[PDB]
């Protein structure tokens, strides 16, 4: 295709070039057959000469540069189709001196009739949710894949179609806050790890405004210390593109170092523990629900004994609430969905 | 259709053959040395058009000459060639047939030049597939390039080299059309035309200081603008993350930063090809000038007619009708030198040197050429046809176990004894073929119909093909619709399930599936299709509770094995870490057989 | 004309747009007036004065070919400076929609072979094109003034010429 392309293209300019040519012929003979039985006085006659040679020179530039222009233009036209795209209206409705210094102070979670879409068109993949949480209430999701397991998560962020609902913290409407104030405080954790190439401390900490303790307490809390500072950087070390110099369990547990060094009150996580082992899991675990006893966290469950020792536990099933209760009761009426899915582990 | 297949001289195949044999005749200067051995055949025969082209434009200006002196202006029968050639009517339809024949061999010359370009783009791009189907993953881990600059590579520097192919013979013809341009300068105005020395030297010191700082801005411009598209696409592969966390202005000015600094060494690049196109227009007509009013002054008046005036004039503006392009010359020849360099810094790099199938017997494995070996002194003794696990913490090499069997990794000692052959391999980040979802689970092997809607049923892809648009048909992947990455590695392991290559090498199928589709795999696929036929199936995996359907337990720390064996013989020897999956599973009651 | 020419010439702004126009067909007709000049010094048979004023209006020609040239420089660099560092800042305010509906290859070839194109590709094009047809269309002003047969040969070609135009046109597109 960029043979005939060229094919085509020489094929245009050598009949631009042989018109051209024809002007020159056509120009000669009228420049002297005007000058002969006349009197021109030869100097305009090679001034048309001249530039009947500019011409013959000339033209086919001009096809060549404005068919290149046209080419080049749609460049401009890739970037203007781009450039008037849908914002994501990042300013809310309340004013951000009625919202706290300290906004996240305790976590009064409160759902009410809460359901999700992601579009206008689609089915909505939640189904009408209520629940009250407590800030020292350390809860729990359960239930099956493409369940509103991750939907529930990145709804708290306004990052789905809330079209409806409750979902206020604190006394202050989640919808009624500007997107900074709200996704800068508040910090989820995904599941498919993402990193960034460059340093370790810009990977934790873009804005270097958090001090080298507390990152190598968040190394701590994490169970990495051991393994950066035997590396031969020992901090400002490179990570390449992808985090491909690590394993994939160092690298969603590089998402868990910073998720850790920005302090919190809503700790939510998504899945985390997947690719981790269950040894350096049930050890994490056992860190972090001690090391941050104040602040709430909410964590999606992957192994289901990770989740049996929280306050309450959510189970999610097709989108709606089908169990929110003990982990003990809910194992003691042993017919629970919640039950089974720790039945069918172990 | 119907444009059809291109002939067997403009083949890939055909040519990069060409250019495999030009690299035996024995740095960039080899690429060089080959590539005026392979190309530069056709590379004179489209400089010979271009020489033929434009002595044959040197007949305006001798025709100027000829029919204005004449407007100014056998015995009986026959005409002189003095007679014949001082008449304005045949010196015009020579001006006609001149024209007409140079502007013929003018686009000739441009099509053997594009042509020979498309065919170096063509063996190039052939030389660069071998070179990376030869590529360590080394390369693109530890450090050194990235994927982004690889296939930057061929969308860029593979366009600048063709690019100053298609205006490599266009550099030959400027010799000799300044050359012949001043012989027939001195054949119209003698020694007044050599004081129209603007041109005649050209101040091409000048030129070739241009040059060279349009190479200190064009080496700092391919730098920066590499640096800004490996920032920009890792912000746009993590901007789900940056919006979460709130850092898009953190890393939008940190893309901002690296804008402006690319955008400094724009400025001093728009300035110096500024001034070069200044120079370049403003030397001509400054070259009339001189030898216009040095005609009438500093020398006595030999013969100033409109004749020799306008023939000037016209050889002057077909002197400097190819010299309008020479900015554009230059910048290309220096992006072909910066395209080159970064070639054949491509080139050299690093690359890849009774019961059982693998015996890697003693065998140190390691990521780096010059760090300690991060697998350790290990022996491994996996057999045939059976179910085999790999179990460990974040760290311990359980993907590069299964990288050193597949000859990925630099083997500094020990040997591995195969049977290489065919190996089912299902990684640990997924990979997504961008095709129809069918095209990716089938993967290039015949289409088995009942297989296929048997590892749909293994593993359960028909209540997530039925929410799809076309079903099979979707286009998935990068270009095309997202998936959940449940799906991913599910649509993953699906195809590793079926390419009938018998070592199955199952990396970690169970990050992103739930308890129910785990066991769903576990129960059928896994144990019902895959020790249905005699297929050897080594599925590391975290999640311990499958360690009951296991023939073989290899344990792994630190980079070292513990030991290898079944687990009647990890009860018997170690106890320890029996104990510890005792506790880690929660079954201190039943045991693990 | 497309709207992508319009974005171009809002997005240089009217201050060079016009400073991009009124210095190269100035710059064009006075090389006309100085090859008119030259055909009329030639015309001899008033010593000098077809020698100085040639002189300064070849002058002017030179300055004026420099303040043509660090107009499309200028031109070409200030759209380098305003259209990226614009859609930097609008596609970074997507929603998460946009990014799960769109193939991410389209974005990342927005930002390299456009913005490479938009940046030096376009305004040595520019420059060949302006000056290319405004020496065509001046030496068309220079053979209608000498000769005023040539205008009625001057339209059947330029009837061909837009009509091998436009036959080619589609095939090439
Ligand atoms: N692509 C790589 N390049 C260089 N070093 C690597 C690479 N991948 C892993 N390593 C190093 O090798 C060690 C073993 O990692 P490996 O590739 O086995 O992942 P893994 O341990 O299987 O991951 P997981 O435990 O999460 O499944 C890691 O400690 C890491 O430091
Ligand atoms: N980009 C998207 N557009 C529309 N629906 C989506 C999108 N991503 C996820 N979903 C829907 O959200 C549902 C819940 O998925 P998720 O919460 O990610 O995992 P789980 O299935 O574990 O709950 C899925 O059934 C899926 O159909
Ligand atoms: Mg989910
Ligand atoms: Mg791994």
């Amino acid at each position: 295709a960029s043979l005939f392309l060229t094919a085509a293209n020489r094929w245009l300019e050598v009949r631009m070039e042989y018109i051209g040519a024809c002007v020159v012929l056509i120009a000669a003979v009228t420049s002297i057959s005007n000058s002969l039985h006349r009197e021109l006085s030869a100097g305009l006659v090679g001034l048309g000469l001249t530039y009947a040679l500019m011409v013959s020179n000339y033209l086919n530039w001009m096809v060549r540069n404005l068919a290149d222009m046209e080419l080049q233009l749609g460049a401009v036209k890739r970037i203007h189709g781009l450039l008037k795209t849908e914002a994501e209206s990042y300013e809310g409705l309340l004013a951000p001196s009625l919202i706290p210094k300290n906004w996240p102070d305790q976590g009064k979670i409160q759902i009410q009739n809460l359901s999700v879409r992601y579009d206008s068109s689609l089915k909505p993949v939640l189904k009408h949710v209520n629940a009250l949480i407590a800030p020292g209430q350390k809860i729990g999701i359960c239930g099956r894949t493409g369940s509103g397991k991750s939907s529930f998560s990145l709804a708290f962020f306004r990052m789905v179609d809330t079209f409806e609902g409750h979902i206020i913290i604190d006394g202050i409407d989640i919808a009624k806050l500007p997107l900074h104030t709200l996704r800068s405080r508040l910090s989820i954790i995904l599941q498919d790890p993402v990193l960034f190439s460059g340093t370790i401390r810009f990977n934790l900490d873009p804005e270097r405004k958090c001090s080298d303790s507390t990152l190598w307490e968040a190394l701590e809390i994490a169970q990495l210390k051991l393994v950066v500072k035997a590396l031969p950087g020992g901090l400002d070390a490179i990570i390449t593109e992808g985090g491909e110099n690590f394993s994939q369990g160092q690298r969603q547990l590089f998402c868990l170092a910073r998720a850790f060094v920005r302090k919190t009150s809503i700790f939510i996580m998504d899945e985390a523990t997947a690719s981790i082992d269950m040894a350096t899991e049930n050890i994490l675990q056992k860190v972090v629900m001690t090391a941050f006893a104040d602040r709430t966290v909410v964590t999606i469950a992957h192994r289901v004994h990770t989740i049996l020792s929280a306050d309450l536990v959510i189970v999610l099933k097709r989108g709606a609430i089908l169990e929110f209760d003990k982990p003990e009761k809910l194992l003691s009426r042993k017919d629970s969905v919640f039950a089974s899915f720790v039945r069918a582990d172990k | 259709r119907a444009i059809g297949k291109l002939p067997i001289a403009m083949r890939a195949l055909t040519n990069y053959q060409r250019l495999c044999e030009a690299f035996d005749a024995q740095g960039a200067r080899a690429i060089w040395q080959a590539l005026s051995h392979a190309f530069g055949r056709r590379l004179v025969l489209s400089s010979t058009f271009r020489i033929l082209a434009d002595l044959l434009g040197f007949a305006g200006p001798l025709c100027i000459f000829g029919i204005v002196d004449h407007l100014g202006k056998l015995g009986v029968y026959f005409v002189s060639s003095q007679e014949f050639l001082a008449n304005a009517y045949v010196l015009a339809v020579l001006l006609f047939l001149a024209l007409l024949l140079q502007r013929t061999f003018l686009q000739a010359s441009y099509y053997v030049a594009i042509e020979t370009g498309i065919n170096l783009r063509g063996a190039i791009q052939t030389k660069i597939y071998n070179k990376i189907m030869h590529l360590s993953t080394s390369n693109l881990s530890m450090g050194e390039m990235t994927a982004g600059q690889i296939c930057n590579l061929v969308a860029i520097d593979t366009n600048q080299l063709m690019w100053f192919f298609f205006l490599c013979p266009n550099l030959w013809a400027m010799p000799v059309q300044i050359i012949v341009g001043v012989i027939l300068l001195y054949y119209i105005l003698g020694v007044s035309a050599l004081i129209g020395a603007a041109v005649i030297i050209l101040l091409a010191p000048v030129q070739y200081f241009v040059a060279t700082k349009l190479s200190q801005a064009q080496r700092s411009t391919l730098e920066y603008s590499n640096e800004r598209l490996k920032q920009t696409n890792e912000m746009l592969r993590g901007i789900k993350l940056l919006k979460l966390y709130a850092w898009e202005n953190i890393f939008r000015t940190r893309v901002e930063t690296t804008r402006r600094k690319e955008m400094t060494s724009l400025r001093a690049f728009a300035i110096y090809t500024s001034i070069s196109i200044f120079m370049n227009t403003a030397i001509p007509i400054a070259a009339v000038l001189i030898t216009f009013v040095g005609h009438v002054s500093f020398f006595k008046e030999a013969d100033f007619s409109p004749s020799v005036a306008f023939a000037s004039l016209s050889l002057f503006h077909i002197l400097v009708t190819p010299l309008f392009l020479l900015s554009s010359v230059v910048r290309s020849t220096v992006k072909a030198l910066v395209s080159v360099q970064k070639l054949s810094e491509f080139l050299s790099s690093a690359e890849i040197r009774d019961n059982c199938c693998v015996q890697i017997m003693g065998g140190y494995f390691t990521w780096t050429p010059d760090g300690i070996p991060t697998l350790s002194n290990i022996t491994i003794r996996i057999p045939r046809g059976q179910l085999t696990m790999i179990v460990g913490q974040v760290g311990c090499g359980k993907s590069s176990l299964l990288l050193a069997a597949l000859g990925e990794m630099q083997k500094v000692s020990g040997a591995v004894f195969w049977s290489r052959g065919p190996v089912a391999y299902a990684s640990q980040k997924p990979w997504l073929l961008n095709a129809t979802v069918e095209e990716n689970i089938i993967f290039e092997s015949p289409f088995n119909k009942q297989r296929y809607k048997m590892v749909i049923e293994a593993c359960s892809l028909q209540p997530d093909i039925d929410i799809l648009p076309h079903g099979d048909q979707t286009q998935i992947g990068e270009r095309g619709i997202n998936l959940s990455g449940g799906q991913r590695q599910r649509i993953s392991v699906a195809r590793a399930l079926y390419q009938h290559a018998n070592v199955v090498f199952l990396d970690d199928p169970f990050s992103a599936l739930d308890i129910h589709l785990s066991d769903h795999l576990m129960q059928a696929g896994i144990l019902e299709l895959l020790r249905d036929d005699k297929r050897t199936v080594v599925l590391v995996t975290h999640k311990l509770q499958y360690l009951p359907h296991a023939d073989w337990i290899i344990a792994m720390k630190d980079g070292t094995i513990q030991r290898e064996g079944t687990l009647k013989d990890f009860q018997r020897s170690e106890c320890q870490l029996f104990e510890h999956w005792k506790t880690l599973m929660n079954r201190q009651d039943q045991e693990l057989e | 004309p497309w709207r992508a020419c319009a974005k171009y010439l809002s997005s240089a702004g009217i201050l060079l747009l016009s400073l991009l126009v009124f210095s190269q067909l100035l710059k064009h007709m006075v090389l006309v007036a100085i090859d008119y000049w030259l055909a009329k010094w030639t015309d001899s048979a008033d010593q000098t004065v077809y020698a100085m004023v040639f002189t300064v209006l070849c002058s002017l020609g030179i300055v004026l070919c420099l303040v043509t040239s660090v107009t499309v420089e200028w031109t070409g660099l200030k759209v380098a400076k305003r259209l990226h560092r614009s859609l930097l800042n609008r596609i970074i305010l997507a929603p998460m929609r946009f990014f799960e509906t769109t193939p991410l290859g389209s974005i990342l070839n927005r930002f390299s072979s456009d913005c490479n194109t938009i940046d030096q590709h376009i305004p040595s094009t520019l420059e060949c094109l302006s000056r290319s047809t405004l020496l065509c269309v001046s030496a068309l002003a220079v053979i209608s003034y000498v000769t005023p047969v040539f205008l009625v040969a001057l339209l059947p070609l330029a009837i061909v010429c837009y009509f091998i135009q436009k036959y080619f046109r589609v095939a090439s597109r």
